[PDB]
């Protein structure tokens, strides 16, 4: 939209339906630059490792990514809590993911 | 409220009240204007069924930290709460109330 215009709001919270729950997460990120936006190999030799079985070769990226694979992200604890005294089972159903509020310094 | 602890009714459930009617025993030939005293030993017995729904008030906390919550203990004993013993005596081992869950004042 605008500079002046939140581009979303701050939504925090657990809905317990009947047979379903809808958490929902907001977390504030900061994003650095990394390795100075180069693309760079590395292996156990640049790491400095020795051993057979902890060799390795692959690429270290510019990029970030967002992680949220944990419970913990998702549910406070009193909401485990119900969910593990209240249920016999439990399955994710359906994902919803937002960014917005971007500030670049 | 009843100072005992529950709900205070001007019209309670009513009282039920049940008796076996008298089954005189074999009277005298001769007219007697006494009420009878002789009858025959009696018992009555059968099944009773009291089905009551109740009403529920759902919590809708925002607390984090997790409640207290009522729980059976998993060391071992020789016998399992609430339940029969050897003999097929049944038992309530503890008086449990009501109040475990929180709310702000």
């Amino acid at each position: 939209d605008g500079v002046g215009s939140s581009s979303g709001n701050w939504h925090c919270d657990s809905q317990w339906l009947g047979d379903r729950v809808i958490t929902t997460s907001t977390r504030t990120w900061a994003l650095p630059t990394y390795n100075n936006h180069l693309y760079k190999q590395i292996s156990n030799s640049t790491s400095g490792g020795s051993s057979n079985d902890n060799a390795y070769f692959g690429y270290s990226t510019p990029w970030g990514y967002f992680d949220f694979n944990r419970f913990h992200c998702h549910f406070s604890p009193r909401d485990w809590q119900r969910l593990i005294n209240n249920n016999w089972g439990f399955r994710p159903k359906r994902l919803n993911f937002k960014l917005f509020n971007i500030q670049v310094k | 409220s009843p100072l005992m602890g529950g709900f205070g009714m001007k019209h309670p459930p009513p009282q039920i009240l049940i008796k076996n009617t008298p089954v005189p025993a074999d009277p005298p030939t001769a007219f007697n204007k006494d009420k009878l005293n002789s009858f025959i030993t009696q018992y009555s017995t059968g099944q009773v069924s009291v089905e009551i729904e109740w009403e529920l008030q759902k919590e809708n906390s925002k607390r984090w930290n997790p409640e207290i919550q009522y729980t059976s203990n998993y060391y071992k004993s020789n016998n399992v709460e609430f339940a029969v013993n050897t003999e097929g005596v049944y038992s309530e081992p503890r008086p449990i109330g009501t109040r475990y869950l929180t709310r702000n004042l």
